[PDB]
């Protein structure tokens, strides 16, 4: 009867987003939390039936609030004694499906490594701007660290280059991956 | 553009895992080493006319040198016995390729690369076999270099014409690998 | 600055909790956890921070609404998951399965092998080659998609003989029986 | 001589730009690095982020604690300046470079010091700062520094790259060239 993790994780750090809530059943997220709307927000649509639950309420507010206590009463003591611990983003760009040529698939932006919890995620094609399909899933994981999930659907064709652009918003420092046809499929 | 740099190494020597160990403090006055604390002799020694004051005065200081006696144990082998997983038993494969510069003629001399790539740790032997004998001469190698990422890449090459019936085999013996590498050449 | 505090709940495939912990994190730090042994907030860190741990420690320990909350804390975990922990632990999805020729690497075969695996969830998986319906030696954890379902792959380098037949051999829960892939050269 | 060497505070501070550094290195390899005035402390590699097994935070003390021993020194060697030694610049690429095979170019800056420099990628003569990454100083056992930058690139038969550094050491901006075959 093997075990499985359920993993809720809250976190809230100084600039934007200034709190955020995750869960999540072994690696992958459950629910991410909107505060100004004061609900759990479903990454799948299956998992909708069970975001308005609401046992533990109290729970999540007493912790948002000493979270955020934390950062606001000390930090600015630590700020210039301590270090502020960052580490710089390392993202990777792979389809969803293998690559066979003229056939819809989908290029995933797995972004790894990413403290603080703090970036945007843009897409280019041939190095020109291109609107991703769907959100940035942001989520925690095991080590005190984060990790997001971007998406863009498309229908490769050999000629294609694709780049993935991370903005680390503190500092804007920024982290890209290429993506081109490699090893293509026969088609059967 | 007139500018003073101060540096302070705090270096450890293991041999035998953690059987003997030497700890070394070195002061640097820009470029200089004024001052250096080795385990071996127990106490602070100027090295030069500027360390001096220094040395005599850090040796009066009891609570220092015990301090610093034990850093051996406090300092090496404490942080050793930390990273051990991520260091010395850190081992990453190499990617073996094998091309040849300006594309082969028969009769015409050449160089083929035996490119070696992202491997850690950087010692690595590297060989030439022609028809299962193993060439060693007119080869040229780089030596390990490193890539500023706990990962380092060799090229070694070897002096050949491209006469038909040939076959070259670049061998490679790391401690990653379970059992050596070997890439072939045609040629044609 | 980032700071955490992780509730992270243990639970078998029945929905029985085996371990709850609560943990307590300044620039990823972790500086304190729950100790239920000591019904109370105790430091984990004994270093540059760990004056700050023990001060975290005092200020949440006289709270009195959390030590219940906590000393409950593995019952929560049941009541909390209840609805859907059942829904998760029978979710699968069944791996498709592609065989093609891929640009060989580390190796003095001519030829490579690829055999893709991809939307498959839960990650458990397990892949092997057959050579003319024996098996062989392979020349890995799935990568999540972050989308519930994982892809991976195995490699097999050879040499082609025409009449020789290679066959991917792949086996997860999401799919009711094994599935094979062949290849042959020709 | 020896199986392995770790130095845990390879540090230094400098008067100019009032900058400093405070590092954990093994095997001439870095760990972490917290920086001074960035007040920051990085992991060179995801694994080194555990802060059991590599704390830093301990930085900026120890940038503290050397620093506060500076301006004696100055003093004491009659104000012994420091020289601006020439760093010798060198390019390739990570990996095995394939026309259209993405990949990452790499320029390694030795021997520099005083540690204050300017390393910039240019493409076809422009300016590069999307998605570059750079380490921070790293050792010497001579006491001078190494420093990497990193640029991840579609190698192309129609473009050209220039790593161009910029030191006292230098009569004017020196620039690496490289492009593939
Ligand atoms: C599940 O977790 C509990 C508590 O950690 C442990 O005692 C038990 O052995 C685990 N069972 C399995 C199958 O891993
Ligand atoms: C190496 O260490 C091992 C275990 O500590 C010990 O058996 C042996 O004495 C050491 N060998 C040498 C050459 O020092
Ligand atoms: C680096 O570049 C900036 C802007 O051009 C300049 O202020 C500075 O003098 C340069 N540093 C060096 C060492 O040349």
């Amino acid at each position: 009867l093997q075990n499985h993790t359920f993993l809720h994780t809250v976190y809230c750090q100084d600039g934007s987003p200034s709190v955020g809530l995750s869960e999540a059943y072994d690696e992958d997220q459950l629910f991410f939390f909107d505060f100004s709307q004061n609900t759990r927000v479903p990454r799948l649509p299956e998992f909708a039936d069970w975001a308005q639950e609401q046992g533990d309420a109290p729970a999540i507010l007493f912790d948002k609030e000493f979270c955020e206590w934390m950062i606001q009463q000390i930090g600015p003591k630590l700020d210039g004694k301590i270090p502020v611990s960052r580490g710089f983003p390392i993202a990777e760009v792979f389809t969803l499906k293998p690559l066979e040529f003229g056939k819809p698939n989908t290029l995933v932006c797995f972004v790894s490594n990413l403290f603080p919890p703090m970036l945007t995620v843009n897409w280019q094609h041939h190095s020109v701007p291109v609107e991703g399909f769907g959100p940035t899933f942001v989520s925690a994981v095991d080590g005190l660290s984060f990790q997001a999930f971007s998406y863009l659907n498309f229908t490769p064709e050999p000629s294609d280059i694709f780049s993935c652009i991370v903005t680390h918003e503190i500092d804007r420092y920024t982290a890209i991956a290429y993506w081109v046809p490699r090893n293509a499929l026969p088609s059967d | 553009p007139e500018d003073f740099v101060i540096q302070a190494k705090a270096d450890c020597y293991f041999t035998n895992g953690t059987e003997k160990v030497q700890f070394v403090v070195r002061f640097i006055f820009n470029l200089e080493e004024y001052v250096r604390f080795d385990s071996d002799v127990g106490m602070f020694v100027a090295l030069t006319k500027l360390g001096q004051p220094d040395a005599e005065q850090w040796n009066s200081r009891l609570d220092l040198l015990e301090r610093s006696r034990q850093a051996v144990d406090g300092v090496c082998r404490h942080n050793y016995r930390l990273g051990a997983p991520f260091t010395v038993g850190r081992k990453v494969q190499p990617e073996v390729t094998v091309y040849p510069e300006r594309t082969p003629l028969l009769h015409q001399h050449n160089l083929l690369h035996c490119s070696v790539t992202g491997f850690y740790p950087g010692d690595i032997k590297i060989k030439w076999f022609l028809n299962g004998q193993e060439e060693r001469a007119g080869v040229m190698s780089t030596g390990p270099i490193r890539n500023g990422d706990w990962t380092f890449q060799t090229v070694v090459m070897l002096e050949m014409t491209p006469e038909l019936g040939h076959v070259y085999t670049c061998l490679v013996d790391h401690s990653s690998l379970l059992s050596p590498v070997s890439v072939e050449w045609r040629a044609q | 600055f980032v700071a955490h505090v992780e509730s992270t709940c243990l639970l078998d495939d029945a929905g029985t909790p085996k371990d709850f912990t609560y943990c307590i994190s300044f620039n990823k730090d972790l500086l304190t956890c729950w100790d239920p042994e000591e019904n109370k907030m105790a430091p984990c860190e004994f270093g540059v921070l760990n004056s700050l741990a023990n001060v975290l420690s005092q200020h949440l320990n006289q709270k009195d609404t959390l030590m219940q909350r906590l000393r409950n804390g593995l019952q929560n975990c049941a009541t909390h998951t209840q609805p859907f922990w059942g829904s998760l632990t029978n979710r699968t999805r069944p791996p498709s399965v592609q065989v093609a020729k891929t640009t060989p690497f580390n190796t003095r075969e001519p030829v490579m092998l690829a055999c893709y695996v991809w939307g498959f969830y839960p990650a458990e998986v397990t892949i092997t080659w057959r050579k003319n319906g024996k098996l062989v030696m392979p020349h890995k954890t799935a990568q999540p998609n972050g989308d519930w379902t994982y892809q991976t792959l195995s490699h097999l380098a050879l040499t082609p003989s025409y009449g020789d037949t290679y066959t991917c051999v792949v086996e997860h829960i999401g799919a009711p029986e094994p599935i094979l892939r062949d290849w042959t050269p020709g | 001589k020896a199986d392995h060497m770790g130095s845990y505070g390879p540090a230094f501070y400098q008067s100019y730009g009032a900058s400093g550094q405070f590092t954990h290195e093994f095997d001439e390899e870095q760990l972490f690095s917290v920086d001074l005035k960035k007040s920051e402390a990085v992991w060179r590699l995801p694994e080194f982020g555990d802060f059991a097994r590599f704390d830093p935070q301990g930085g900026l003390a120890g940038i503290a604690a050397i620093k506060a021993h500076l301006d004696i020194l100055v003093e004491r060697s009659n104000r012994s300046r420091a020289i601006n030694v020439p760093p010798r610049v060198t390019v390739l690429p990570k990996s095995r470079v394939e026309l259209g095979q993405p990949n990452i170019l790499i320029c390694i800056v030795d021997n520099i010091f005083p540690p204050v420099i300017n390393i910039t990628w240019l493409r076809n003569g422009q300016t590069v700062t999307e998605g570059v990454a750079q380490t921070s100083f790293y050792s010497q056992p001579d006491h001078l520094f190494r420093k990497f930058h990193y640029l991840p690139f579609v190698p192309s038969a129609e473009d050209v790259y220039d790593c161009q550094v910029e030191h006292w050491g230098l009569d004017a901006p020196l620039l690496r060239h490289w492009e593939l075959q």
